[PDB]
């Protein structure tokens, strides 16, 4: 409002939105999975979604030719 | 009682103005409560309060030294009559005056006080904190015997 926005903020606020809701939104659409004999059932408990930080830092990922990434776990 | 300069030439064409009082680098005396605070810490938003300002603050005045500078820059002549400390900041304020071509023959130079610095004793009354001035600043403490009568004449 009062000042020229940060030029990368459009990306930043996009990515934070993806973290702030897109993970919940997309994991919530993961269904219960049923076996062919209708006796065994699997589901993700989306409420337990947990991004652990990248165990490799950016300047190491770029040097080793890797992806700088967080790891999603769910119960 | 009278004062004679011993000079008869007609002074000079833009008549002199004398501005009496205090000099500060910039300082708003007129302050009142305003309805809209911006964020208390982000000074990057207080522009919004200089373009939609409080009505008392729509065109703030300031120290009479501001008026002296502006009047000289508008082509007139100003003398500033006041007092400053002998410290570095009083020198900075007199240098500001001189660089703006404000005439500083009435600017006295207290040696035993610290320009903007006012001594105050903090006290508690009615359970509220209060202050009382223990020593006035130089700019508050110009004596009637320190007036430059040649300036007041001109």
């Amino acid at each position: 409002t009062s000042t020229i926005p940060g030029f990368n903020q459009i990306q930043f606020e996009g990515f934070y939105r993806f973290i702030d809701q897109g993970l919940i939104e997309e994991l919530s659409k993961f269904p219960k999975i049923e076996d062919i004999d209708h006796e065994i059932e699997f589901q993700l408990f989306v409420e337990t979604y947990q991004l652990v930080e990248p165990l490799i830092k950016e300047r190491d990922a770029v040097y080793e030719s890797l992806t700088y990434s967080s790891e999603l776990y769910v119960s | 009682v009278d004062y004679d300069d011993g000079i008869d030439f007609p002074y000079d064409d833009p008549p002199l103005v004398c501005c009496f009082g205090a000099v500060q680098k910039e300082f708003v005396p007129v302050v009142r409560v305003h309805d809209n605070p911006m964020h208390p810490d982000i000074y990057s938003q207080w522009k919004m309060l200089q373009w939609d300002p409080p009505e008392f603050g729509r065109a703030p005045g300031g120290p009479p030294s501001n008026v002296a500078i502006s009047h000289v820059r508008l082509g007139g002549r100003a003398a500033f009559m006041g007092k400053v400390g002998g410290d570095d900041y009083g020198e900075e304020l007199v240098l500001m005056m001189n660089k703006e071509r404000v005439q500083t023959r009435g600017v006295k130079f207290d040696e035993g006080a610290s320009t903007a610095c006012t001594r105050v004793k903090i006290k508690f009354e009615d359970g509220k904190m209060k202050a009382e001035t223990v020593k006035e600043p130089p700019e508050d403490s110009l004596l009637a015997s320190e007036l430059n009568l040649a300036v007041l004449k001109e």
